[PDB]
RNA sequence: AAAACUUUCAGCAACGGAUCUCUUGGCUCUCGCAUCGAUGAAGAACGCAGCGAAAUGCGAUACGUAAUGUGAAUUG
RNA sequence: AGAAGCUCAGACGAGUAGGCAGGCGUGGAGGUUUGUGACGAAGCCUUGGGCGUGAGCCUGGGUCGAACAGCCUCUAGUG
RNA sequence: UUUCAAUGGCCCGUCUUGAAACACGGACCAAGGAGUCUAGCAUCUAUGCGAGUGUUUGGGUGAAAAACCCAUCCGCGAAAUGAAAGUGAAUGCAGGUGGGAACGCCCUGGCGUGCACCAUCGACCGACCCGGAAGUUUGUCAAUGGAAGGGUUUGAGU
RNA sequence: AGCUAAAUAUUGGCGAGAGACCGAUAGCGAACAAGUAGAGUGAUCGAAAGAUGAAAAGAACUUUGAAAAGAGAGUUAAAUAGUACGUGAAAUUGCUGAAAGGGAAGCAUUGGAAAUCAGUCUUAC
């Protein structure tokens, strides 16, 4: 609100907490990001390096949708399934192997961080890492590419 | 509580409507209750005051005073009642105005329009 | 739960609490001390007793843990219309087992009410 | 003063539901009803439920 | 002149933006208006589905 | 669960009773209710 | 006149929770009595951690508790785990071991998984009955500096901390002072 | 029961809503402090307001 | 050095119009509506009442005529 | 034992710029107090009394004539 | 309360090393009169939920600008790295070591045990510098592809 | 080459309903005879100003005075409401009482003097 703020405690104090020797002036140091190479260089160099100059090549008319590729790791593949499917298939030897379509989960690539249980599993995806596939095949499952 | 949104609850608007009411609207604003005999005879609780009516003062310093309505003085929301007067210093007499809600009608000056008004307001004659 | 009630009503809004500028008075119709405190908090104590005055007649109120859900039968009434001494022994008897230290407080309260009644 | 001041203020729906459940629980405690200012010294039971 | 921690300010507010502030105080009113128009269309177009 | 009595139009107790809903066992939080009430009571204000 | 360095020196301590939670104050009131009527360092530390704030009480996880209680030698057995904070679920572990945790809050997933798979969930007051001196209890803490603020604290020349930047990309604090091709790297 | 549900079973009229869990199982702290489980181990109580 | 005078305090009386209470006003928001003019508009000027300067209203049919409604006033 | 309470002991106390904390006062909003009021509310005057370190608060008498306040929270065109 | 006597007491505010200042402003009184709101950001704190989170763009529902409820998206977070092409995180109980909260055992220590946090030594991921094993087909001699392995380089990583 | 409803906008006009808005130095410049009075060749500039009482019942009459008025009386709940009208602050002013004073005054501290005043007590046991 307003009643638990300052300017309710500086009522009576001259200068309102901005000092006498220097005062509260409008823009004594410049407006906005003015500086950065002339008199704000100390703050800019020590707290925002890399701010000035160009790095890299431009891309004209960039569109994010063709680049859309969220990634999921192996340690979340079984959580992508419903609880009933995990109960039916995790740790149980069956002729029919559970399938996870990570694309319907919102993922464009399956990454290999984490461990995967020993039960066989079918992973349907667009992209996959090299050792992500190695662990899936190690766990007895297969990776099928989706497009 | 009022549930219509065509009617206003604003004090500003209600006071403005009352004090800016034209003469025809003030006619209904100046309404008086009927006496018990008239109420049981006409099945009417209240009628607007008319000149020549017979009334009795029910509140104020003139409580109980009776007389014929000499003029319903609409622009001040006052009733002037015969013999309800005040003695000025110089010796003349000035009328004392009584609000219509502070009197009770004991005899109506019946016209055929007043009879139509009575039977139109769920009454009989 | 009794502590929940005190933390809700004791330090903040309560219809029987009268806070003025440095102190708390408890006018609650079933308190003895007249001050606000859990030990003496009538609503937040399930087993507690009081005295109040009525038309020359003294009244002792009690309430238990069993009837908490029913406010109508929650408090129990007894009336006294005898001299002070006997009125004292009644509170002594009625409280020699029930509150713990309310015996002395309601003896003090009964004292002040009987001075009221004579005046 | 400006019209584009923030008049309405957001509460998480879960915290709104928390408060509603807490208030219903509070209504089920006779001591809180008396403390808030309700003259329930003679009502038969809390919560007071009447027939349909 | 920028001496505090945090990211460098980026406020695009160097035009006359107060002239073009858009408020939503008519959001409940528009919602009711759309409801009434939808119901008016529902009653007017007969058995035919509204969509 | 504890049961609650049902009262007729004449104030008498009816035989039918209801179990206490689980909502009455919820935590009672005056601070959180006050904070939500503080905010919700600002949602019908008109601008000035 | 006395030559004293400083006068009236309070150090840093919190004497009560800044929270206005009635039930937290009830637990604090219990552990105030327990700390000062017992010689238990456990009770004193529980009282101090009840005073602590949200950033000073990081959430602990089911798997982290399982990891800490299954450390080779360990001898964690059936000893109850005590954390002054929230216990969050870890979906990544597919089987939850039989565990006993006492905590301020359990997330709905974490509480369901613990009860469904083995052990029990306790509040800090129930712990005060079973182990009123905190005997055979594994007191654990969350990672205080896993908070995002510590990813930025101490930023400077050659400190390798995260700068406060509005966006991530080739245009955002990446050219001068960040690589040798543009003047220097700092 | 349909409107608010329980703390372990979902409400029918509120989706994926469960009644909140308290941080303390029993709020009767005085009786829990004065219980035998606590007073059987707490060291002998020091004096109250002490003589000077 | 007593009075006068000057200053202070209090009472009463002046000067002044603060304060308190009010409010047919303003401000802001929402809802609904779409209708100026060569068939003379917006605006301006001069007039018009038994007794009127202004405001309000009207145009030599001039604080208005007709028609419709109400039903007995207007009022200094 | 308004445990946010009670109690014991020791050391200590200057301060501009400045930081922090707890309080006093004002207009409006929610709740509350069987709240005060034409048998005199608000305001105003006072060589009356009382409280607080203080911001202030209460009261006797005079004037006056229509509304106003305590407490818990909300808020601000708040000294 | 008033007045007297004794002692003490310069005119306040302001910039200033320094104001009683022969430095500035102030004849007097009443009323008005200056760190606000908004879009962000950062620390801290409170609350809810928590690998999730956010109902209020809308729709439903209320006769009502409130409250209540709600599908699908989406924001932020759950992955980084590089200019890009691209690749993309367990040798180990998700390692050692040092100090460490709490606990246990023993007779004050000792012994275990080690959360949190730092010091440090590694392991892994991306770039950078080498190294080119398969494998793919098209140029098979090749074209393309990148494995093992090495640097003690680097990242706002695991 | 061309037309086209709906969803969208709306500091104006018109009709409504509101408000954690302002309360007569505020809120629109204007609550009132306000874009008025007044200013400027002109473009333009642009105020101040709400409150007797329930009712004028607005003070008949006698008396003094050239009159204005005063003094009685009268009206009223009230003229400590008389239109110079609710309440009526301060600056500043006159009267009265008290006090002080040899080229400032004010203040602080301590007590005297004079005026003024409360508590306490009287009782309870």
């Amino acid at each position: 609100p307003t009643h638990v703020s300052k300017t309710r405690k500086l009522r009576g104090h001259v200068s309102a907490g901005h000092g006498r020797i220097g005062k509260h002036r409008k823009h004594p140091g410049g407006r906005g990001k003015a500086g950065g190479l002339q008199h704000l260089r100390s703050h800019f160099d020590k707290y925002h390096p890399g701010y000035f100059g160009k790095v890299g090549m431009r891309r004209f008319h960039l569109m994010k949708n063709p680049l859309w590729r969220p990634t999921v790791n192996l340690d979340r593949l079984w959580t992508l399934l419903p609880n009933e499917a995990r109960d039916k298939y995790l740790g149980k030897n069956t002729e029919v192997a559970p399938v996870i379509n990570v694309l319907q989960s919102g993922y464009g690539k399956v990454l290999g961080k984490g461990r995967l249980p020993e039960t066989p599993v079918i992973v349907q995806t667009r992209y996959v890492s090299r050792r992500a596939e190695e662990k899936i095949k190690q766990a007895g499952g297969v990776v099928e590419l989706i497009a | 509580m009022k549930f219509s949104r065509d009617v206003t609850s604003s004090r500003r608007k209600q006071r403005k409507a009352h004090f800016g009411a034209p003469s025809s609207v003030r006619r209904v604003l100046m309404s008086a209750p009927l006496s018990k005999e008239l109420r049981e005879q006409y099945k009417i609780r209240s009628l607007p005051v008319r000149r020549d009516d017979q009334i009795t003062v029910i509140r104020g310093s003139n409580k109980g005073r009776e007389g014929k309505i000499t003029s319903v003085y609409r622009k001040k929301f006052l009733l002037l009642i015969e013999r309800v007067t005040r003695e000025k210093a110089n010796g003349a007499s000035a009328p004392v105005g009584i609000d219509a809600s502070k009197v009770v009608i004991t005899k109506l000056h019946l016209d055929k329009d007043r009879k139509d008004l009575i039977v139109r307001k769920g009454g009989k004659v | 739960q009794d502590e929940v009630i005190w933390q809700v009503v004791g330090h903040e809004f309560c219809s029987y609490r009268i806070k003025g500028e440095a102190q708390n008075f408890c006018r609650n119709e079933y308190n003895v001390t007249g001050l606000c405190n859990r030990q003496s908090c009538p609503l937040a104590n399930s087993r507690y007793a009081t005295v109040r005055e009525d038309n020359g007649k003294l009244y002792l109120y009690m309430k238990t843990i069993e009837r908490a859900h029913f406010p109508s039968k929650l408090w129990q009434r007894i009336k006294l219309s005898k001299n002070y001494a006997k009125a004292l022994e009644q509170i002594d008897q009625q409280l020699l087992y029930w509150p713990g230290r309310q015996i002395h407080r309601c003896k003090q309260r009964l004292t002040r009410l009987t001075q009221y009644l004579l005046k | 003063t400006k019209t584009w001041r923030k008049w309405h203020v957001k509460v998480n729906q879960n915290e709104k539901r928390y408060a509603i459940a807490s208030a219903v629980a509070a209504s089920g405690v006779p001591s809180l009803l008396l403390a808030r200012g309700h003259r329930i010294e003679e009502i038969p039971e809390v919560p007071l439920v009447v027939d349909d | 002149a920028i001496h505090v921690k945090g990211q460098l300010p980026n406020a695009h507010f160097h035009k006359d933006w107060q002239r073009y502030v858009k408020t939503w105080f008519n959001q409940p009113g528009r919602k009711l208006r759309r409801r009434q128009a939808r119901q008016t269309k529902a009653a007017k177009i007969a058995p035919r589905p509204v969509e | 669960r504890p049961t609650v009595s049902i009262y007729n139009k004449d104030g008498s107790v009816s035989s039918e009773t209801l179990a206490l809903p689980f909502v009455f066992k919820a935590p009672i939080r005056p601070d959180l209710v006050r904070s939500v009430h503080t905010a919700v009571a600002k949602n019908k204000r008109q601008p000035y | 006149g006395i030559d004293i360095e400083r006068h009236h020196v309070k150090k840093s301590q919190r004497s009560k929770p800044a929270s206005e939670n009635v039930y937290l104050k009830l637990l604090v009131k219990l552990y105030r009595f327990l700390a000062r009527r017992t010689d238990s360092r456990f009770n004193k530390a529980i009282l101090k951690r009840l005073f602590q704030s949200k950033t000073n009480r990081p959430p602990i996880s089911i798997s982290k508790i399982a990891a800490l209680t299954s450390r080779k030698s360990a001898s964690s057995q059936n000893k109850t785990t005590v954390v002054v904070g929230t216990v969050t679920d870890d979906e990544r572990m597919l089987t939850v071991p039989k565990l006993s945790i006492a905590a301020l809050r359990f997330t709905k997933s974490a509480r369901a998984r613990i009860l469904k798979a083995g052990g029990e969930v306790l509040t800090l007051d129930q712990l005060a009955l079973r182990a009123p001196t905190g005997s055979n209890t594994v007191l654990v803490r969350g990672k205080k500096h896993a908070r995002e603020a510590y990813r930025h604290f101490g930023f400077g020349p050659h400190k390798h901390k995260a700068p406060y930047v509005r966006s991530e990309g080739r245009k955002f604090e990446r050219a001068r002072g960040r690589r040798k091709s543009r003047a220097f790297k700092v | 029961d349909s409107v608010f549900g329980s703390t372990t079973e979902v409400a029918q009229l509120k989706k994926n809503y469960f009644l909140p869990e308290n941080i303390i199982s029993n709020a009767d702290v005085t009786r829990l402090i004065n219980s035998d489980e606590i007073q059987s181990i707490v060291k002998a109580a020091g004096p109250s307001r002490v003589k000077r």
